[PDB]
């Protein structure tokens, strides 16, 4: 009757998601209507600022991507995918959309800005997080892959990049633009490389339990302060990952280590979250006795970190980048491509 | 050990993700 409660609390998340994924929203704002302050961070088609939206004075995380550099990328259908999952999702662990919006020149969405930086800053300053924090934070990941495989949504790239950290010191999951609603298999060779399963890197074609096996390889991570796999360039990594050695730290408790050696389970038939109980066998494992996943869910459980934030509008928790002016086009490009946007 | 492999590595930066 535990696991009761879970199943009609998302039936009726999954209600609420396809009601917004059918009917998608499209130009709740526009470009004029923020103030630009900070780049937070980059990729290879854009960046994410801070705004602040000035009719309510509200800062926000806004990306914006160049249309052009998308297509010539081959991006299309994996950007599309990104705004309509993200409009359509509600999870207290993924970053909520407010607005979204296209120009002549870009695509834009406007997000919750989540002011504490990524979890990789500060996994990278301490050097390593303790069991009782990597914990902390991999349940809270836990929940959010039950909530979004629920939805048939697999999110394909788990990294501490992506975690960003609030200001309670719980997690918001950003960026998805490898996200993807599927039932059944499909076969994009991509991810990032120290937290790829071994089957994408052998092209077998894959499900959701690829989550599960980046999963454990944040969780070791996060415990060990490096990766299970890496080396300097990425096809000594896919070596590495294929083999599926994985020696642990002496420090690792052997209830973590027991976890790790399920999660990052080269067999599918036998590597946790892809089994006939699911979820249930991550929740249950005694890594995760102490764990209240209620408590989680509800955000009660107290954080062992809370950033130091000096302000709204502060960024003092991100690194700095080289800024751009925008420029818009005074001519649509790319107009067909992403008239869904 | 292991660390100090790490942190002398190419990847203690962001990683991109890849695409074919
Ligand atoms: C791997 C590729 C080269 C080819 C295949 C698909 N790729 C892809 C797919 C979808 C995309 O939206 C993009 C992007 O161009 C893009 C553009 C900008 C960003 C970006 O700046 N995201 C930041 C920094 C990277 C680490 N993730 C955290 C993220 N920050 C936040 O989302 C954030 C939100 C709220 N408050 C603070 C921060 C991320 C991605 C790139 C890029």
């Amino acid at each position: 009757s535990e696991q009761e409660s879970v199943k009609e609390f998302l039936a009726k998340a999954k209600e609420d998601f396809l009601k917004k994924w059918e009917n998608p929203a499209q130009n709740t704002a526009h470009l004029d209507q923020f103030e630009r302050i900070k780049t937070l961070g980059t990729g290879s088609f854009g960046r994410v600022m801070l705004v602040k939206h000035m009719e309510t004075g509200n800062h926000y995380a806004m990306k914006i991507l160049d249309k052009q550099k998308v297509v010539k990328l081959k991006q299309i259908e994996h950007t599309l995918n990104e705004k309509r999952i993200l409009q359509a999702v509600n999870f207290p662990f993924l970053v909520k959309l407010e607005f979204s919006f296209k120009d002549n020149s870009n695509l834009y969405m406007v997000m919750e800005y989540v002011p504490g930086g990524e979890m990789f800053s500060h996994l990278r300053r301490i050097g390593r997080f303790s069991e009782p924090h990597a914990r902390f934070y991999a349940a809270q990941i836990v929940l959010t892959f039950e909530y979004l495989h629920s939805l048939d949504l697999i999110y394909r790239d788990l990294k501490p990049e992506n975690l960003l950290i609030d200001q309670q010191g719980y997690i918001q999951v950003t960026d998805f633009g490898f996200a993807k609603r599927v039932k059944g298999r499909t076969w994009t060779l991509c991810g990032t490389p120290e937290y790829l399963a071994p089957e994408i890197i052998l092209s077998k074609g894959y499900n959701k339990a690829v989550d599960w096996w980046a999963l454990g390889v944040l969780i070791y991570e996060m415990a060990a302060g490096y990766p299970p796999f890496f080396a300097d360039q990425p096809i000594q990594i896919y070596e590495k990952i294929v083999s599926g050695k994985v020696r642990f730290p002496s420090h690792f408790s052997s209830d973590l280590k027991d976890l790790l050696r399920n999660l990052l389970q080269v067999d599918l038939t036998k590597r946790f979250g892809n089994l006939k109980n699911g979820v249930n066998d991550i929740k249950n494992h005694k890594w995760f006795a102490t764990t209240d996943w209620i408590a989680i869910y509800q955000r009660k459980v107290e954080a062992p970190f809370i950033p130091k934030f000096k302000g709204p509008g502060d960024t003092s928790n991100f690194d700095d980048y080289e800024e751009e002016e925008i420029r818009v086009s005074i001519n649509e490009k790319c107009g067909k491509e992403f008239s869904e946007f | 050990t292991t660390y100090a492999d790490f942190i002398a590595s190419g990847r203690t930066g962001r990683r991109n993700a890849i695409h074919d």
